[PDB]
């Protein structure tokens, strides 16, 4: 499904939602 | 795989007055959602292509590329954002950048060098 | 200084503000 | 120049049980504003390094890399986000990604292959 | 040395409508025994050149290459099985294979990409 | 299926039956 | 695609007395029919590995490689004919050849250079 | 001249007689 | 840095009858002292360019290059000793050498291969 | 061919505390006239090897390389001016230069990068 | 043997006598 | 300024005065 703490992981960076993070994909 | 933009070739040496096609590839799973595709081509501080909503927007295209630069739409469904520039001059030498937004976003740089013309 | 129409150029894409656009730099 | 992240080497072949340093470079004009630097290292779907606000945050570090992965802070002022991983195993083979946010943002991929161990 | 076929270049990017020479080299000690030389050129599932017994056999040549493909005989004595194709089209893009039998046998692959034509 | 004249094409060379020919695959 | 044998790396520079793994890849569709796989490794005029019928045959293995060379069987199902040689010496420098027969047949060359030892 | 056991070495493979084997050359 | 001559490209494959520009770069700090610059271009045992004292000296230029070879003077201030040769023939294939004396001295080799012409 | 010095490899990435052999090759026709051979190795502004008249002259060797750098004499007859440096440290990173005088003279640059040590 | 005008060619440069010139080799 | 023993270092070779030596630059 989706790992935990992706909110803290992604809220400050564009890495997620740009398709750069496999840990937190854009639509997990 | 992560969303990545790739270039098969990052250094072009073209002859003065010739035509060149610099290529740039992005991932297209299944079919192509043209509405979501945004392609920007720009070299130095000048825009060349602003492809939004399925059409090229000329609002910010640098006047040097009027009727000289073209983005082949039919290749976009193959994941190919290939840029064509005809009758290249010495002013066309520099670093081009290929910025693609399709779900994710990425960009790559391409360097073009233009040889001096050969005399009579 | 800054070229015109950078607002239309940048408002829909992350290309600017990520340092990718030389036409519309992040702080022009 | 545009904000770009670059890798001096995008394919590492390391021996089983050895230590490797995969490197990743970002632009540092003048001095380094450490507060604005964010560095993420992750391979496959596991985070390795989450460097925010001048320190490594272990909240999401995959347990395989506990006391095994390190980001050399002193090299960050030179624009070097070099990742060290010690005692590499076969599970360490895959595609690493280096995501850096410092004013702008960019990322590059690195492929690591780990050889099988040699018998007695 | 073992009998090996080599290609000086394994990736050609040619412009639409141009002429290309893809090269393929095999070892020729002393003089050339033309009777023993067999050269096959084929791309995808179509034969291009069937050079047997010192001449090109058109029995299985794909009709697309009628009066369009040529194997320079005079270069065979130098160990050069160079293939010429004129007025290349988009259908000429793909993987070519160069199979040579001269005492031993070997083969190599060559990839050709053809750019789209530039408009008026 | 299989193109014609593969017998003349392959009987003198190891190119077929070694998997080198796409025109005349080993088991067409 | 045609049956081809490929090498990810065709030039190895190894230190004196170390262990090296030179790799060689062949296509494995579906599962692996081990009975049909034949793998030969040889450098110069000496055989190193004669893998026939699922086992290594030592009948023609050069005595230098007794208990020194190994072909990892478990990687064959992945299409990897990786050769391991331990405690390499200066006599191990030369051109290796990797000959694989699995339905079709092909081979590639690999060059290994061994550095001189460093003194005390 | 020629090493021993080249018959067992070559009778099952095309490696020899195609010039691929230096241990058992095509005409040793 | 030490005085070094560099070539961006050391292998050119040109078509028969075309024009080529092989490039060679040397360091130019501050402005260019044209009086101190000496540039020699030669392939095989024939001189092509003898640029001394700000002009090309034809005393030893091989007759094949009369009105066929040119050294672009205006690019010398950029550290570019680019050589132009027009209407290249098969006799133009070989190893070129670029020898530059400007304070120090260095040279590099460039290999040019010329394809055979395509028939009608 | 003209007298040229060549390097098989112009970029070395070595681990901290390891031993490296950077190689440099020069032409040796017939036998080797040792009396005429001069080999200089230096990195940055420090001399490493001054090989004149068949022996290494320590007069100008930088003290860092005392009992740490060595030029294998026995390989000189093969045209190999290979330099060995043991227990490399971070101060060993930089550009090395290999200057050889044997009839003619030439030189090439080599870049060495040294990784940071891995912690306990 | 040796081409003409090698004296003018070589007296001002180290290109010859360093083995760089094939037109005027060091000992022609 | 200039290191010592550059005279012995350079008098027998063209390495200096051709810009090849950083230890003994052409005009130190
Ligand atoms: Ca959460
Ligand atoms: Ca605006
Ligand atoms: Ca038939
Ligand atoms: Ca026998
Ligand atoms: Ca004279
Ligand atoms: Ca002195
Ligand atoms: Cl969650
Ligand atoms: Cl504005
Ligand atoms: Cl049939
Ligand atoms: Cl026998
Ligand atoms: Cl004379
Ligand atoms: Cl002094």
């Amino acid at each position: 499904g989706c790992p935990a703490d992706c909110y803290e992981y992604c809220r400050g960076v564009p890495f997620c939602e740009l398709g750069w993070s496999l840990r937190c994909p854009p639509h997990c | 795989a992560a969303f990545t933009v790739t270039v098969p070739k990052d250094l072009y040496v073209v002859e003065y007055g010739s035509n060149m096609t610099i290529e740039c590839k992005f991932p297209v799973e299944k079919q192509l959602d043209l509405a979501a595709l945004i392609v920007y081509w720009e070299m130095e501080d000048k825009n060349i292509i602003q492809f939004v909503h399925g059409e090229e927007d000329l609002k910010v295209q640098h006047s040097s590329y009027r009727q000289r630069a073209r983005l082949l739409k039919d290749q976009l469904s193959l994941g190919n954002a290939a840029l064509q520039i005809t009758d290249v001059k010495l002013q066309d030498a520099g670093v081009y950048r290929c910025m693609i937004s399709y779900g994710g976003a990425d960009y790559k740089r391409i360097t073009v060098k233009v040889n001096a013309p050969h005399a009579a």
